[PDB]
RNA sequence: AGCGUGCUACUUAUACUUCACCGUGAUUGCUGUUUUGACGCUUUCACGAGUAGGCAGGCGUGGAGGUCAGUGACGAAGCCUU
RNA sequence: UUGCUUAAUUGAACGUGGACAAUUGAAUGAAGAGCUUUUAGUGGGCCAUUUUUGGUAAGCAGAACUGGCGAUGCGGGAUGA
RNA sequence: GGCGAAAGACUAAUCGAACCAUCUAGUAGCUGGUUCCUGCCGAAGUUUCCCUCAGGAUAGCAGAAGCUCGUAUCAGUUUUAU
RNA sequence: GCCUAGACCGAGGACUGCGGUUUUUACCUAGGAUGUUGGCAUAAUGAUCUUAAGUCGCCCGUCUUGAAACACGGACCAAGGAGUCUAACGUCUAUGCGAGUGUUUGGGUGUAAAACCCGUACGCGUAAUGAAAGUGAACGAAGGUGGGGGCCCAUUAGGGUGCACCAUCGACCGAUCCUGAUGUGUUCGGAUGGAUUUGAGUAAGAGCAUAGCUGUUGGGACCCGAAAGAUGGUGAACUAUGCCUG
RNA sequence: GCGAGAGACCGAUAGCGAACAAGUACAGUGAUGGAAAGAUGAAAAGAACUUUGAAAAGAGAGUGAAAAAGUACGUGAAAUUGUUGAAAGGGAAGGGCUUGAGAUCAGACUUGGUAUUUUGCAUGCUGCGGUUUACCGGGCCAG
């Protein structure tokens, strides 16, 4: 609402809050990112270091679908087990019958190894796993089965 | 417009308990019964009169005497009076019956008041005659003459 | 300016009691062109405390109109009366600091009779500032 | 005139009331204004101040923080007080039986608390079973974990996060972030 | 009624002292009498210059939702007027 | 305690345990201390005392410290930033 | 572009580049203006960089919002020691 | 110690307090003015307007170190007249839900641009780091030390527990450098142990969405203002010059 | 372009340039440029008639709810101006503060209470104005 703006409060005061010396002008200092190397260097150097220059190699025609690989950690892995059957699985899981967790079918490419698993065997199906994620899965008596 | 609210009461609080216990008035040392006074204000301003009694209203009972002056028995305020140094012996004048209720508001003048005037003025005149020219002095009006400075005059 | 602030003299005609040591004397020497001081008698202290005595109670300026006010704030320092406070100031006592800081700075009037013709020169040179040493009592009588 | 040793007419700089116009938060302030004014219990004065706080000053408290606070020695049966929202944590392996008083509970948080035999009560229910905050334990969430705090105090050699819209090799990584491109700050 | 010097009194600033009132900041207390206002009432103390500028609380105008079963041809709105 | 140091059982740094309680180690004061975010205007200055450079000097030009004017009315200097 | 026995002359009161419409609300570190009330706080003309010197960015000065706490250990001051 | 002259003021509004005199569970001068009298109510009293007198008072706005200026705009009056909207954002605040969040591209539905309902995807978040190939976050009660509100036990003090947060020493992940186990497409692999190195990381998530103020950038961009530049057209009724005919 | 329905839009200096005989009047050789301008009253009932005047008009009259609606038309502000009235005024005027004077406005004999007599009510003496002297007390200005 315009009735809440300070434009309504500046009515009657000559300069509308812009100053009598400074005299609000069109574009003192330039337009946009003008003078970033000359008179706005003190701003870009302080607040945006790394702005100028090239780093790394180009990639013509980069298709981001190639690099799709969402991560799921181990402390979040049992959320992919059915909620209505999690508690039964946490009790009756053994080497003979352990829950299967299809991580790709839930939208994940790599299993990472942050956190702790329940000391319960699981079968984790993944495209990729980290070294520590698979070590933690095997320690609880589980296994990682690679899929594609 | 802003309507009155329910919490805007109209009850009048009682006053707090006041500690202004009155104490009696103190008259000037020059105000002694029998003193000749000069009236400064009122109808009888400038009249020289005899001071008789201190009423309980903080006023002074005063007579001309009426025969000498035309100023009857009445009250005056001590602050509208110059207390001179001339004195008349009023020990023989009975002013017992005179008080605030005597001068109560009820032209025609009461027979009681005329009788009291005559009885008081008889004794007043008997004592006034002793001092020569005192009756003539009381019958003459007071005024400030050219070159009279009341801050330098003795009364 | 800082010295006058540390003496709690932040207005004209404000008075305060100071216990003389080397430190406080060297403080007062810095404020000398702006203050008049001297050695106060017992009757001057009593008149000051009786007429213009106020206490600092919860950072508020409270009149010393009852001995309970003084006791509630200075009873742990064995001050139970206005006369205990006056004695503690006069014969500079072991608890002079607390008793004098409890006293709000005295707010005096202008002198009845005026100052000398020109205030802001030393009392020795015919002015009003500096140490006048027993004539502070006459000045306080003028101003209190 | 006065020689002012401090700025005149300065407001305290603390909230004396909630900015919220929620009438039910104002009922809680009414209840704890009475408790803080009259019980001498320091707990009630802290709760009254916390009810004034803004949203970022009342970060969510995960059900894992409460679990860790109940694992303090001699705190297993204390009443957990959270002036704010209690959220769920699907990274817990187990949750104890506990009494928790909060402004709000998420659906998952309340479900897990009640599933394990505990209570999820409001701050007014707290004031009747503990009008002096007896046997309580106030839990506060992390304030400096907020994303906005990453960029506070940015400067050379400060190690903070730049205010930037895109992330990648082409966005503020060359000159001033690399010795091969001039200098590094 | 000049110059140097001393003294007494006296004159008066929006300054100082006491008091009233306004506002701001802090502060005292208020639910078995909290009692149809607790965003309220109440105790106490201190303070108040201001350009550029910031913020707060209000006044006024066109139109919109709601409400006053509001005013009005027995005179709306507008306009003039110690 | 150590992988440092010493010829060393020597030290260096950080510690467990024990003793020294409000005169806990000068004064005075303290409308409390500490912390953070965000944004405005400004980036022509000038004057007075004292120090001071150039200049014969200047209501001149240039610095130092403080206080002022700018941004400020009020009493005095007749008048006057 | 014309035309000029040449003056930058003349080319419809227009000429060192006509007139009309449009691009076009061209851009302006420059000049001018910028509309109600009260309350509270309240500056800077200085640092560094800039084809920088009538301008910016930066730091400082200012406001606002607060937050953590409640005398904790601070000060445009003195003293003592060095 | 005592006597004495005058001026200004009267905030508060049952009681509560501190004292004093006690002849007394009473009285007082002691937590803020009462008593009494007169007059007036066709009025004494108060306010405003006009005017006189006394005293003070330069023309506003503006840029400026400095304006009443012999600096600029303003003869007068009415009506109009200048920080807006949008895309993308920073801080803060309110709200809903919360490891999620966002119905509104669309579909359903409708009393028909509304309201109501639906869900897949997608966006942001939940993982970082490296130029990249790539790799990818628990020694421990998610660590130790000094503080730390609150809570618990106490009984000044004292002890226990200590979230947020502050300082500090560590641990984990990525990059860089060093070391280089069993092994092997003999050039690959990279276990293990390290390093005054480095990251916008981990270390029991905090975000997402809507709205508001303020600030930012691009847009006509607070309003008005160039000298210029370009594209496409209209003019030799004036005038310059040639020609034709008088 | 044609045909429709709408709006937290503008309300005659606004909204299209144009609410009207508006791309009109008018300008320019030309390309082009380009306005101003809505409102009597329900209805003309748009003032018959007499009189003064050369006439325009005026004065009577008439219509109308209104002529304080007469086409120079609803309302009819300001600048600016006439008349009447009031006041002030020696090379400006205007302003603030204060009081006087003149003018205006305001307010307690209160919604005053106490008994009292008569004038008036639909009515069967009862709510209650009315009056003057008494008393209680109040308001204001003062000693
Ligand atoms: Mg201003
Ligand atoms: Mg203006
Ligand atoms: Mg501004
Ligand atoms: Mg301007
Ligand atoms: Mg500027
Ligand atoms: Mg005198
Ligand atoms: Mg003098
Ligand atoms: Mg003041
Ligand atoms: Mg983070
Ligand atoms: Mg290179
Ligand atoms: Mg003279
Ligand atoms: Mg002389
Ligand atoms: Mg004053
Ligand atoms: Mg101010
Ligand atoms: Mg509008
Ligand atoms: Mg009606
Ligand atoms: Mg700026
Ligand atoms: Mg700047
Ligand atoms: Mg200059
Ligand atoms: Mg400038
Ligand atoms: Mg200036
Ligand atoms: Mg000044
Ligand atoms: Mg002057
Ligand atoms: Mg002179
Ligand atoms: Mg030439
Ligand atoms: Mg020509
Ligand atoms: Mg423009
Ligand atoms: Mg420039
Ligand atoms: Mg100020
Ligand atoms: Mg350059
Ligand atoms: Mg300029
Ligand atoms: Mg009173
Ligand atoms: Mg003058
Ligand atoms: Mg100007
Ligand atoms: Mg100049
Ligand atoms: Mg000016
Ligand atoms: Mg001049
Ligand atoms: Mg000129
Ligand atoms: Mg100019
Ligand atoms: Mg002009
Ligand atoms: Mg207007
Ligand atoms: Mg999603
Ligand atoms: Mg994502
Ligand atoms: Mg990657
Ligand atoms: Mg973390
Ligand atoms: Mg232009
Ligand atoms: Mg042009
Ligand atoms: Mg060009
Ligand atoms: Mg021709
Ligand atoms: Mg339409
Ligand atoms: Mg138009
Ligand atoms: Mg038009
Ligand atoms: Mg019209
Ligand atoms: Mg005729
Ligand atoms: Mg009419
Ligand atoms: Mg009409
Ligand atoms: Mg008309
Ligand atoms: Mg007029
Ligand atoms: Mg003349
Ligand atoms: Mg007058
Ligand atoms: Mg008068």
């Amino acid at each position: 609402p315009t009735r809440l703006t300070k434009t309504r409060k500046h009515r009657g005061n000559v300069s509308a809050g812009k100053g009598r010396i400074g005299k609000h002008r069109k574009h003192p200092g330039g337009r946009g990112k003008a003078g970033g190397q000359h008179h706005h260097r003190t701003n870009l150097d302080k607040y945006h270091p790394g702005y100028f220059g090239k780093v790394g190699m180009r990639y013509f025609h980069k298709q981001q679908n190639h690099f799709w690989r969402p991560e799921i950690n181990l402390d979040k892995l049992w959320t992919l087990v059915d909620s209505e059957k999690k508690d039964e699985y946490l009790s009756k899981s053994s080497a003979s019958a352990a829950p299967v967790i299809d991580t790709l079918a839930h939208g994940y490419g790599k299993v990472l190894g942050k956190g702790r698993l329940p000391e319960v065997p699981v079968i984790v199906k993944a495209r990729f796993v980290s070294k520590l994620a698979e070590e933690k899965i095997r320690a609880v008596g589980g296994v990682v089965e690679l899929v594609a | 417009q802003v309507a009155p609210k329910w919490y805007q009461s109209e009850d009048v609080p009682a006053p707090k308990q006041t500690r202004k216990t009155a104490r009696p008035q103190k008259l000037r040392a020059s105000l002694v019964p029998g003193t000749v006074l000069i009236l400064l204000a009122g109808r009888f301003r400038g009249k020289r009169v005899v001071y008789l009694k201190n009423l309980e209203d903080n006023t002074l009972l005063v007579s001309g005497p009426f025969k000498v002056n035309g100023v009857p028995l009445r009250r005056v305020n001590a602050r509208y009076v110059i207390a001179t140094s001339t004195k008349v012996n009023v020990s023989g004048v009975d002013v017992s019956k005179f008080n605030v209720e005597y001068f109560a508001r009820e032209k025609e003048i009461k027979a009681e008041r005329v009788a009291d005037q005559k009885s008081v003025d008889a004794a007043l005149l008997s004592e006034i005659k002793k001092t020569p020219l005192l009756k003539q002095y009381l019958a003459a009006s007071f005024s400030l003459k050219n070159g009279d400075r009341p801050h330098l005059l003795k009364f | 300016r800082k010295v006058l602030q540390l003496l709690r003299l932040t207005q004209i005609n404000a008075g305060v009691f100071v216990r003389l040591t080397k430190a406080t004397s060297e403080l007062i020497k810095l404020a000398e062109p702006y203050v008049a001081y001297g050695y106060p008698s017992l009757s001057t202290i009593r008149q000051l405390v009786y007429k213009r005595g106020f206490g600092k109670v919860n950072k508020q300026r409270i009149a010393l109109s009852d001995n309970a006010i003084i006791e509630a704030n200075l009873g742990k320092f064995n001050i139970l009366s206005i006369e205990d406070l006056i004695h503690e100031i006069y014969t500079v006592g072991p608890n002079f600091k607390q008793v004098s800081n409890f006293l709000w700075p005295f707010k005096l009037s202008n002198p009845n009779g005026g100052f000398r013709a020109r205030k802001f020169q030393h009392f020795i040179q015919g002015g009003d500032t500096g140490n006048r040493e027993q004539f502070i009592n006459a000045l306080v009588k003028q101003m209190n | 005139g006065r020689d002012h040793t401090s700025k005149q007419h300065v407001r305290s700089g603390h909230r004396t009331a909630p900015k919220s116009d929620n009438v039910y938060l104002q009922l809680l302030v009414k209840l704890y204004s009475f408790l803080a004014r009259r019980t001498d219990a320091p707990f009630n004065k802290v709760i009254l101040k916390s009810l004034f706080l803004s949203k970022i000053n009342r970060p969510p408290v995960s059900v894992s923080r409460i679990s860790r606070a109940l694992k303090q020695k001699g705190a297993a049966e204390k009443t957990i007080v959270v002036v704010g929202t209690v959220t769920d944590d699907n990274r817990l392996l187990e949750f104890p039986k506990a009494t928790i008083a909060a402004l709000r509970f998420t659906a998952g948080a309340k479900d897990r608390i009640l599933k394990n035999g505990g209570e999820a009560i409001t701050l007014d229910q707290l004031a009747l079973r503990a009008p002096k905050g007896q046997n309580t334990l106030i839990v506060r969430g992390p304030r400096n974990s907020r994303e906005a705090v990453r960029h506070f105090g940015f400067g050379p050699h400060k190690g903070k996060a730049p205010r930037i819209l895109s992330k990648g090799r082409k966005f503020e990584r060359a000159r001033g972030r690399r010795r091969s491109r001039g200098f590094k700050v």
